[PDB]
RNA sequence: GCUUGACGAUCAUAGAGCGUUGGAACCACCUGAUCCCUUCCCGAACUCAGAAGUGAAACGACGCAUCGCCGAUGGUAGUGUGGGGUCUCCCCAUGUGAGAGUAGGUCAUCGUCAAGC
RNA sequence: UCCUAAAGAGUAACGGAGGAGUACGAAGGUGCGCUCAGACCGGUCGGAAAUCGGUCGCAGAGUAUAAAGGCAAAAGCGCG
């Protein structure tokens, strides 16, 4: 019945947005279960955090059957 | 006595009818 | 059919591993008449070699044994050292690596085909 | 047997009794489930031994046990996982099972009426029945209390109605 | 009065309550309607008070759509009560209205006695309505 | 799940920590791994933190 | 059936809201599947009488913007949901070789004599007008007749059980929607 | 220059449905399971040896817009900023601008390799 | 964990809703394989219901546990 309990707020979201550039291991997407796929040098961590395997920029591609957001990095 | 009693109803459209409505025929392993 | 769905269901996996990976890809592809060979670029999208069975010089009419992938294999082992491939990675396409697709792979790892 | 009368008769009396183009979609005769319904006295583990035990000799074949899906825990309980039982003779096996199921073990028990009269339901019906457990081969007066039931419809590997109830029949047998 | 037979929660926010009705602003099932000029809110006895003004003054047959449905519950905090100890509890139920939404609709009568009906549901109803027929 | 030891088979004291549940699993627990004062892969069998 | 018209070169938000406070006009285009769509100004006083006619919706109108004229059929109609009046008015193109769907009213003839009124108490329910059709130019019903004499108490009157008038489709009986026209049923 | 395979690009304007059509090459079904291998019980899946037959099933190509899915123009709602009002809400200037629906589309378009024509 | 929270984060209330103080030696790893659930219609103990044969199917199942978010390379399921 009563009623109070909140929690603290795990600030997830996008980092790195799309065109930035990225060293090969900064995290990309703080995630709670894969909203954005891990693309081409892009890695996927424990969590589903998208880090960076690589260096170049971001693209955030929406690519291929069942219409997934993809995070992946052009090296440019 | 009328105390005995059979049990079976998969077996109970008329013999073979086809399906009964779940559609494949002959004997009893998915083999 | 729902047999040819569900292997390809089945291969989809090491097919989109080979692409993370960047790997030029062996893949293979039996039928119930014969077996194809085929190498394709790290991309899935090019070929560099490829041989068949109905090459022209072994067409028999006992074509689709053991025997005619173990002759595929070396025949498609020449064909890519002269495309310059090592590092290879072997497809066997939802096939189980059992028959003629383990002979097929061996017999094009024998010609320093290396997977 | 599905012989002489399949290989020179049935598959040549089809192609002109159902009127088909070509040949193939002549009827084939391949699967079913018994589904023997050992779920009686369900929380058991010692009677599903002697029901394949049961089943295994008069099919001459290993069966599986099929097991609970749901925990449907008003019919019976939810624990009493293992309660099935499933043998197909092969279509290399029909050969000795259809002179053995109505050639001369066709008096199972009794009817007093085996109609092929009333189920019009477009698949292709025919007339059987099967109620004991015991009208087979190598079964005893008495060496195991025998409780069981073997269930066995067939169904078109084919289209429709009249265009299966025809293969299925292969002799004089309403 | 009209309340949901049950809802996903109990209390609501308060919100607002802004736009136009487009959804709603036909006469989708009667030929004569009571539809609505202004914003407010409708709080379920007073629909179900123009209903029996409605209902009573046809007399005779006709079919009787009410359109409005209050979804919205409403709470109140009792007398001697300090502010701010937990929401308080639901009393009533309420339809958001909004200017252009058809309240009543009724077919199965003349023109004359339908518009001398809506005046006796529109005497009932905090709000500004009108009378339309179907087009 | 109260916490146990698992103590390497080769001659060192080097154990790995971790739990159990004893009304479940009572039987110890013979676990291959890797111990690193010898460097190579040994069983790990033990109880009784104490 | 005629509307004058205009032409229309200025577009958007504030622009519309200007037509219709200061100048006192009404927004509209004429598109059909031959030709540009035309966006025109139309005045809420000459297109209001229009719609008062019965057989607004359902007929050939003649529609004059310089002195070019076309043949407009109502197909689409925007209205102020409080007060209620025609903003921006939306009308297609005809041409004799075309499908051309229109919305047409049900007209409900000789309702004093039905025999689940006179003899046996009860009412007539409308639960549907203007039904859509799917016609050429040439047959355009202003009206559909549907018969209401020989109609017993309790009994339903369907899509399939009136008259489609030389040549035209009604649009719902085209699929499985066979939708209950009119009613007749014990009074309260 | 087309047909059949394999692999991709793209993920419904690419789908589903209905109809016609394909066998010689290819593929599918097919024959048999000694032998590899397999069946919570299999040669009906997996596997081997095939070459008697069939394109019925499946798969492919071509058709059709009833279904699904795309989808304008116009308007409407929202809204950044600035100002008003009768200020629980709207209006004006200015910039922007949908979702829905309407007209209308769509029975895909590409590339690499290999056999055939 | 969701809302409040104003489409990046963050954001208060004796504001609105629920949970946790653990389980697991396999419920972890890997290799190989496989899809769930639902209506249907089937009466000689169960009769809407168990065991299956799946025609339509068209993710609505499942996930150790609350909610949210995710799942075909299934992250679901079985075996070595």
């Amino acid at each position: 019945t009563r009623n109070g309990r909140d929690s603290e707020s795990k600030r997830l979201g996008v980092k790195l947005f799309g065109g930035q550039a990225v060293k090969a291991g900064n995290i990309l997407v703080r995630l709670r279960g894969t909203k954005f796929h891990a693309g081409y040098g892009v890695g996927l961590g424990k969590d589903h955090t998208l880090f960076a395997k690589v260096d170049g920029v971001v693209k955030f591609e929406t690519k291929g059957a069942f219409g997934r957001k993809y995070v992946s990095i052009v090296a440019a | 006595k009328a105390d005995i009693h059979p049990t079976y109803e998969a077996i109970e459209a008329t013999c073979s009818c086809g399906n009964v409505i779940k559609t494949r025929s002959t004997l009893c392993k998915p083999i | 059919s729902v047999k040819k769905e569900t292997r390809l269901r089945r291969a989809r996996k090491a097919r989109l591993k080979m692409r993370e990976l960047e790997t030029v890809r062996l893949c293979v592809y039996r039928s119930s008449q014969h077996i194809y060979a085929q190498v394709i670029a790290a991309d899935g999208g090019k070929v560099l070699a490829s041989a068949s069975t109905l090459d022209k010089d072994l067409r028999e009419g006992a074509t689709g044994n053991i025997d005619a992938a173990k002759k595929v294999g070396q025949l498609v082992a020449e064909r890519a050292k002269a495309a310059g491939v090592t590092q290879v990675a072997f497809d066997r396409s939802g096939f189980k690596y059992h028959g003629r697709v383990k002979a097929l792979a061996d017999a094009a790892r024998e010609g320093g085909l290396e997977f | 047997r599905l012989k002489e009368l399949y290989r020179k008769e049935i598959a040549p009396k089809l192609k002109e009794e159902l009127q088909l183009a070509n040949v193939m979609e002549v009827p084939r005769v391949t699967k079913i489930t018994l589904n023997m319904g050992l779920g009686e006295a369900v929380g058991d583990k010692k009677i599903i031994e002697n029901a394949v035990a049961d089943l295994e000799k008069i099919t001459g074949q290993k069966p599986v046990v099929t097991y609970a899906r749901k925990s449907i825990a008003g019919f019976k309980i939810a624990a009493g996982w293992p309660i099935g039982v499933k043998v197909t003779l092969r279509s290399d096996r029909m050969y000795e099972f259809l002179d053995r199921l109505l050639s001369i073990s066709l008096p199972r028990v009794r009817d007093f009426r085996g109609l092929n009269a009333k189920s019009f339901d477009g698949r292709g019906n025919y007339s059987m029945g099967v109620k004991e457990q015991i009208i087979f081969p190598e079964i005893d007066y008495d060496k195991i209390d025998a409780l069981r039931g073997l269930d066995i419809t067939l169904t078109t590997t084919a289209r429709t109605d009249d265009e299966g109830r025809a293969l299925l029949r292969a002799f004089k047998f309403p | 009065m009209l309340q949901p037979k049950r809802t996903k929660f109990r209390k609501q926010m308060t919100g607002h309550n802004r736009g136009l009705a487009h959804r709603g602003s036909k006469v989708s099932f009667g030929e004569y309607a009571l539809k609505a000029t202004s914003r407010g809110r409708l709080t379920a006895r007073q629909i179900e008070s123009a209903r029996r003004a409605l209902t009573r003054h046809v007399k005779r047959g006709g079919k009787i759509w009410i359109r409005v449905f209050p979804d919205k519950p409403v709470t109140k905090k009792p007398l001697e009560v300090r502010m701010g100890k937990g929401k308080g509890g639901v009393e009533y139920w309420v339809a958001q209205i909004q200017p252009g939404k058809v309240l009543y609709e009724i077919e199965g009568v003349s023109e004359e006695l339908a518009r001398e009906a809506f005046a006796l549901a529109a005497a009932k109803l905090p709000l500004a309505t009108s009378f339309v027929k179907r087009t | 799940r109260e916490l146990i030891r698992l103590v390497s088979s080769a001659g060192t004291g080097h154990f790995y920590t971790t739990d159990k549940n004893k009304r479940t699993k009572p039987e110890k627990i013979e676990i291959k791994k890797y111990d690193p004062v010898v460097r190579q892969h040994v069983i790990y069998k033990e109880a009784k933190i104490k | 059936f005629i509307v004058n018209a205009q032409v229309r070169s200025d577009l958007g938000k504030g622009a519309s809201r200007r037509l219709r406070r200061n100048a006192g006009l009404v927004p509209a285009v004429v598109y059909g599947g031959d030709k540009e769509p035309q966006s025109v100004t139309l005045e809420l006083r000459e297109i209001a009488k229009l719609l008062e006619n019965e057989a607004a919706f359902s007929h050939v109108i003649a529609l004059n913007v310089g002195g070019v004229k076309e043949t407009v059929l109502i197909k689409a109609l925007q209205r102020h949901p409080a007060k209620g009046f025609v903003m921006h008015a939306d009308f297609l193109r005809v041409v004799a070789d075309h499908k051309l769907t229109a919305h047409v009213p049900l007209h409900f003839i000789n309702e004093e004599v039905a025999v689940g009124v006179k003899q046996a108490g009860g009412e007539i329910s409308h639960t549907i007008s203007e039904v859509e059709v799917s016609c050429l130019p040439k047959d355009l019903p202003e009206f559909i007749e549907v018969d209401m004499a020989k109609v017993e108490l309790g009994q339903i009157v369907h899509l399939s059980d009136l008259k489609a008038p030389k040549g035209v489709e009604l649009v719902q009986l085209a699929h499985g929607n066979d939708l209950a026209v009119a009613n007749i049923h014990a009074s309260r």
